[PDB]
């Protein structure tokens, strides 16, 4: 719903939605159009 | 204490980095804390 949402809101005012009360999702990312770049900064990926 | 590594849990280093970094940080730790005790220990020598 934040990934595949149709329209993001622009750089300036973005939109902030808490994911939040569920279990990982992570695990569907793989195979789509997937992402030009997957950059962890808070923990390494096998930890999602 | 942080001795200026990025935190003072040991693993919550490791598990937010990839290793090759967690060496140059884990120093920062141990850089301070093997310090700590000698800072401790050479106490005690003098107190003893
Ligand atoms: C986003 O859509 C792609 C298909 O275009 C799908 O493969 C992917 O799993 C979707 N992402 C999520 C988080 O469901």
């Amino acid at each position: 719903e934040v990934f595949n949402a149709t329209r993001f809101a622009s750089v300036y005012a973005w939109n902030r939605k808490r994911i939040s009360n569920c279990v990982a999702d992570y695990s569907v990312l793989y195979n789509s159009a997937s992402f030009s770049t997957f950059k962890c900064y808070g923990v390494s990926p096998t930890k999602l | 204490s942080n001795f200026g590594a990025i935190s003072s849990v040991l693993n919550d280093i490791l598990s937010r980095l990839d290793p090759p970094e967690a060496e140059v940080q884990i120093d920062r730790l141990i850089t301070g804390r093997l310090q700590s005790l000698q800072t401790y220990v050479t106490q005690q020598l003098i107190r003893a």
